[PDB]
């Protein structure tokens, strides 16, 4: 997350860190039930001789704040039983960039581990709405990942504006969220993590960190997979 | 889907001049997704500029790219004789997925008028055995490309029985060369004595003729 | 160190099939989308087909859709193009290309930064034919001489002089298509008039489609 600040402990208890064997933190994910995470499909593609598609290769850290304190009180580690990429995920276009991760053993809910609510198909996140991106991604393009969970407030950008900012790259599955002036954005290593929307008091997940043209550049807000589109798919596949 | 229109079609400039080449897109293209290539004759294209303005590895600084939206420009700042090439622009689209290329700007190199050296070659004995005669006229290292080559056989002007081929501009001295080949049967060949190639060119104050008498 | 080495191609009959291969080295093949781009003689560049890094997503130009299949073997770092129901219009030099884009790292691009060497595919009902090579002898400052490479099909032929050891003054002209349906070309070289009879001048011609090599000494 570029331009963010340290999260408070327990502030984003649905935020999950996914480590690939021998590599540490690679992507984020969100807890939606005791047994299921939402993440981005592009993170679980085989690459550079490593089987990122094999669920046995991953460890999920729940209730994590600081990557250098993985054994801290309230942190839970879980193996994955499986990865369900969206059947329409496309790694040429990044369309349908969403996956479901089944935990091998359930998460125990605590003060530092709680689920985020899924928005119904009809739930609208209007343009202009302030929402939050969080993660352990790079704090500058070409930089290095944050040890402490970062948060940044960003705004939903109108789809037409978004399409025009990134011509021929934006599908109806995607949403731009950020600022035209840049400054605050997701970045590498934030992929898969949640956009968290405060509605009321209820928190819903608005999207999933997917990609962008660099990070925090003027006129290049991050792109996110939209979540209401996938409500039924999520229910059919997980029962959540 | 996206049409890239390149202009002008051809450009001829002296070394040391600046070349400005345009690529117009039918719809907006993100700068990230717009690139330029150079293709020299007989070679694979090579990447020059990516993302509208980023010079590729090992590409000299005299090549610059700029522009946005629908208007993109490749600038070659102090053209060298070796920059003779076709330059192509190209975009990628993800939605709908696709790649397209403009149709190119050919950059030719201007230099001073240069006269051809002319040479005439009778068909080889080895060929005539085969029942055909090829007579070859060579015009070497001239400029500009425009040239008139006429074949006369016993002073009879020929028509329809020759073909020409022209080299691409030389990368160092910017000249051309051209071969004209007159093809006749053995029997027709053996019926005439005087084979002559007459070359008209702006570097020559009057046309030059090279000839041979069959036999000698 | 970064390279794409192509193999396959050549002469094929209309309605036939051919597979092109492209061996990748010096980069993480699996991380990049790859394409085939072709160029018909005297025409521009035409993108034919793309495949994502993973191989999960493929696209085709309308001109080849339903007839060509792109594939990749990431364990072998190889890209393929299976061509089928070939037509005359598919005659072209085919290049494999690596795409520079890598959205997984937030670097977006559409550029083909690495190009294979190209493979000529000629779709024809005609059988191959090797050339006859004839000398263009120097006539009795600087003299000119050469080789006429006559009556071959398909393209190309390559010409060298003294095995690559004679480069300057050489002009190998573009092939012309003769009315007979066969190609012809000349390669000439200009050399010092006093060197004739002292120095050896042999032109080496290779027509790979007919497996024809032929050295021809040119004198005097
Ligand atoms: O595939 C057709 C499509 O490709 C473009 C370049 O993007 O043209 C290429 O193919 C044409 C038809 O085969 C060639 O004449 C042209 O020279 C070559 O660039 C598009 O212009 C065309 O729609």
């Amino acid at each position: 997350v570029v331009g963010g600040t340290d999260a408070d402990e327990g502030e984003w208890p649905w935020q999950v860190s996914l480590h690939a064997l021998g590599q540490g933190h690679i992507c984020g994910a969100s807890l939606i039930s005791p047994n299921w995470l939402v993440s981005a499909a592009h993170c679980y593609i085989d690459d550079r001789g490593f089987r990122y598609s094999d669920p046995t290769q991953w460890t999920a850290f729940l209730g994590l704040h600081d990557q250098s304190q993985r054994s801290a009180p309230g942190v839970q580690e879980r193996r994955l039983k499986r990865i369900i990429s969206h059947p329409f995920f496309n790694d040429f276009t990044f369309d349908y960039d969403i996956a479901l991760l089944e935990l091998e053993k359930p998460a125990e809910y605590s003060s530092m581990v709680r689920p985020i609510s899924l928005p119904d198909a009809s739930h609208v996140f209007p343009a202009g709405k302030a929402i939050w991106v969080t993660g352990w991604g790079h704090t500058q393009y070409g930089g290095t990942g944050a040890l402490i969970l970062q948060k940044g407030e960003i705004r939903v950008i109108n789809q037409t504006t978004c399409e025009n900012l990134l011509p021929q790259q934006i599908t109806p599955r995607m949403m731009c969220v950020g600022f035209l002036s840049g400054g605050v954005d997701s970045c590498q290593g934030d992929s898969g993590g949640p956009l968290s929307s405060v509605e009321d008091g209820r928190i819903f997940q608005a999207g999933v960190v997917s990609w962008g043209d660099g990070c925090a550049q003027r006129n290049k807000p991050g792109v996110y997979t939209r979540l209401p589109l996938f409500r039924d798919w999520i229910k059919e596949n997980t029962g959540v | 889907e996206i049409v890239l229109t390149q202009s002008p079609g051809t450009l001829s400039l002296s070394p040391g001049e600046r070349a400005t080449l345009s690529c117009r897109a039918s719809q907006s293209v993100s700068s990230s997704y717009l690139a330029w290539y150079q293709q020299k004759p007989g070679q694979a294209p090579r990447l020059l500029i990516y993302g509208a303005s980023t010079r590729a590895t090992g590409i000299p600084a005299r090549f610059s790219g700029s522009g946005s939206g629908t208007d993109f420009t490749l600038t070659i700042n102090s053209l060298e004789p070796e920059d003779f090439a076709v330059y192509y622009c190209q975009q990628r689209s993800n939605w709908p997925p696709g790649y397209t290329f403009g149709q190119g700007t050919k950059v030719e190199i201007t230099r001073t008028v240069a006269a051809p050296s002319v040479f005439i070659f009778p068909p080889s004995d080895e060929q005539l055995k085969s029942g055909t005669a090829s007579v070859v006229c060579l015009l070497n290292n001239f400029y500009p490309r425009e040239a008139k080559v006429q074949w006369k056989v016993d002073n009879a002007l020929q028509s329809g029985n020759s073909q020409e081929s022209v080299t691409e501009q030389d990368s160092k001295d910017s000249t051309y060369s051209l071969s004209s080949t007159l093809t006749l049967s053995k029997a027709d060949y053996e019926k005439h004595k005087v084979y002559a190639c007459e070359v008209t060119h702006q570097g020559l104050s009057s046309p030059v003729t090279k000839s041979f008498n069959r036999g000698e | 160190e970064v390279q794409l080495v192509q193999s396959g191609g050549g002469l094929v009959k209309p309605g036939g099939s051919l597979r092109l291969s492209c061996a990748a080295s010096g980069f993480t093949f699996s991380s990049y989308a790859m394409s085939w781009v072709r160029q018909a003689p005297g025409k521009g560049l035409e993108w034919v087909s793309a495949i994502s890094g993973s191989g999960g997503s493929t696209y085709y130009a309308d001109s080849v859709k339903g007839r060509f299949t792109i594939s990749r073997d990431n364990s072998k770092n190889t890209l393929y193009l299976q061509m089928s129901s070939l037509r005359a219009e598919d005659t072209a030099v085919y290049y494999c290309v690596k795409d520079l884009g890598i959205a997984a790292r937030r670097f977006v691009s559409g550029a083909f930064d690495i190009w294979g060497q190209g493979t000529m595919v000629t779709v024809s009902s005609a059988s191959t034919k090797g050339p006859s090579v004839f000398p263009l002898a120097p006539s009795s400052g600087t003299a000119a001489l050469g080789c006429l490479v006559k009556d071959y099909f398909p393209e190309p032929v390559t010409v060298s002089w003294n095995s690559g050891a004679l480069t300057s003054g050489v002009h190998t002209f573009p092939a012309v298509l003769q009315s007979s349906g066969l190609y012809s070309l000349s390669s000439v070289v200009t050399v010092p008039s006093s060197s004739l009879g002292t120095q050896t001048y042999i032109c080496n011609v290779n027509h790979k489609p007919s497996n024809t090599k032929v050295d021809t000494k040119v004198e005097p």
